[PDB]
């Protein structure tokens, strides 16, 4: 997915969502946010979507 | 303040019994 | 030659949102010992669910 070769659709009915604000004049890659988000998903429950 | 109370012990036990590791260490991960 | 300046009624920020905070403008008695106050979306409101 991180490479431009695969696209994923996740079927979630509803969920708690959080968000972050970034300065437009600062180049960045947001991969770590998703990565750590995945690092907390278990069959018991999931953290909020960033 | 807010209210929150624990679940039944049996429910907690079975839930905890199924918690695969989120991140593992394998030599083939791209 | 006197000057007055009222504090503005609406929030003045880069981004303004609406959040659920019960009794945030309460003035009378202490009220029921029950409360619901979610944080802004920039935080994690899991503890409420």
């Amino acid at each position: 997915v991180k490479a431009g070769r695969t696209r994923v659709l996740v079927e979630l009915g509803h969920y708690v969502y959080t968000l972050h604000y970034y300065d437009p004049q600062i180049s960045l890659d947001e991969a770590p946010i998703l990565e750590e988000w995945l690092s907390k998903i278990n069959p018991a429950g999931i953290p909020p979507v960033p | 303040d807010i209210i929150t109370r624990p679940t039944s012990d049996s429910i907690a036990a079975v839930a905890n019994a199924t918690k695969p590791a989120a991140v593992v260490s394998d030599p083939q991960s791209m | 030659m006197q000057m007055y300046q009222m504090t503005p009624p609406l929030p003045e920020g880069a981004v303004n949102r609406i959040v659920c905070m019960t009794n945030w403008a309460s003035l009378g008695d202490e009220g029921r010992g029950l409360e619901v106050r979610l944080p802004p979306p920039t935080d994690s409101s899991v503890h409420a669910y």
